[PDB]
């Protein structure tokens, strides 16, 4: 995969492709064509892998570093990292060991865009639930197997990936919509995929009106009240540069 | 192929004193595709609106 353009920024989400930051020097150069100005870079990198999920960190900075002539760089949670070239919402769910009687519904012997196959797809899945007819939608059935999909809604996005293979199974959710809470959201999400484990990651910088709320003590619909066939561990918040905020919370089903 | 690992690459823009009025939306399709080439994938299918250029794409 997916590729989103706005007024000010790129999105790029893919499986299984070479190194992204092939496409760093493409979209620097589109923003300097417009006259705008590179204020963030934020990729994902895996530094640290559990039993149920590359080039070295040092390699990815060094290469990240070669295409711009100064900045700060870190991590944003422990999976992403930033560049920040100093002078909004983003939820995003990953989900591992997903329904089996879903993920059947992502293998396919054959590609195929959005049509009356995949149409199948998303109203057998409940898919159709997440990415409704207030949407445009259009998604993509690969062979032999995994699944995109993205949606938009004026300004709104939303997207999600599948990897369904067994032995690890995945899938991903992002979205920028705004909401208060995000409880509906998310277990619409966990309606689909109904995984044994998930986490989300919210963005809760204090001028924005989700984290206004959270700072403030509101309820956003992370919490475990929403949960009640997961256990909550090791919820993690960073001001991860000064000024912003991440929210990371971990989930899994009870045996 | 389509599979496991997932990437994610984000770059976001500053509009400043002297940036075109509509960004990087001032692009049309040639730019991304060129962009697309680099990870040597292609553009499946597309969705506009106002505000973004949604692009699904495959290897
Ligand atoms: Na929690």
């Amino acid at each position: 995969x997916s590729l989103f353009v706005m007024k000010d920024r790129v999105i790029l989400i893919t499986c299984g492709t070479i190194t992204l930051l092939n496409c760093v020097p493409l979209i620097c150069e589109a923003v300097s064509t417009v006259c705008g100005e590179v204020e963030w870079v934020s990729f994902m990198h895996k530094n640290y892998s559990f039993p149920w999920e590359h080039l070295s960190m040092a390699e990815e900075f060094k290469t990240l570093r070669s295409h711009f002539p100064p900045f700060i760089f870190g991590p944003i949670d422990s999976d992403h990292y930033f560049l920040y070239f100093h002078s909004d919402a983003q939820l995003s769910m990953t989900m591992y060991g997903l329904d089996r009687n879903q993920t059947k519904h992502w293998y396919s012997d054959k590609m195929l865009p959005t049509g009356p196959e995949t149409a199948v797809i998303r109203e057998a899945t409940g898919l159709s639930e997440v990415v409704d007819d207030s949407w445009i939608l259009h998604d993509l059935q690969y062979e032999p197997c995994g699944y995109s999909i993205n949606a938009i809604r004026g300004s709104e996005y939303q997207t999600i990936h599948i990897t369904p293979e067994e032995h690890c199974s995945f899938a991903s959710y992002e979205t920028n919509t705004c909401a208060l809470n995000y409880s509906k959201c998310i277990c619409g999400v966990l309606r689909v995929f109904d995984p044994e484990r998930f986490s989300v990651i919210v963005f809760i910088d204090p001028d924005s009106a989700v984290g206004k709320s959270y700072h403030s003590g509101g309820t956003i619909g992370v919490e475990p009240e929403y949960y009640p066939n997961y256990e909550a561990h090791h919820r993690t918040v960073n001001e991860y540069t000064p000024g912003h905020w991440v929210l990371k919370v971990n989930y899994v089903k009870r045996a | 192929s389509f599979e496991g690992p997932e990437k994610r690459l984000e770059v976001i823009m500053r509009v400043v004193d002297g940036t075109h009025v509509s960004g990087l939306l001032a692009h049309d399709d040639d730019v991304w595709q060129k962009v697309i080439d680099a990870i040597c994938a292609h553009i499946v299918s597309r969705e506009f609106n106002e505000y973004i250029r949604s692009y699904v794409l495959s290897e």
